[PDB]
């Protein structure tokens, strides 16, 4: 995306041209927290092992 | 309301620092004859530094 900060996409870009670079952000940090909470449960895995 | 301007690769740059310009003089509102804009308008400039 243009900025990783939402605040700099949401002040610059329209409402129709911000769900572009919103829906990036989004996706991206969704794959980042279940890659997280995936690799958790693998660790859960591990400790209760 | 300059008299005339340069080029395309001889534009002329003027370089005023900080956050705004002027939020005073706006004519960004049908006062000339096309407007294709990005981002937002002069008007909404006041929020961004």
């Amino acid at each position: 995306a243009i900025s990783s900060v939402l605040n700099d996409i949401l002040s610059r870009l329209d409402p129709p041209e911000a769900e572009v670079q919103i829906d990036r952000l989004i996706t991206g940090r969704l794959q980042s927290l279940q890659t997280y909470v995936t690799q958790q449960l693998i660790r859960a895995a591990e400790i209760r092992a | 309301n300059a008299t005339r301007f340069a080029s395309v690769y001889a534009w002329n740059r003027k370089r005023i620092s900080n956050c705004v310009a002027d939020y005073s003089v706006l004519y960004n509102s049908a006062s000339f004859s096309t407007f294709k804009c990005y981002g937002v308008s002069p008007t909404k400039l006041n929020d961004l530094c």
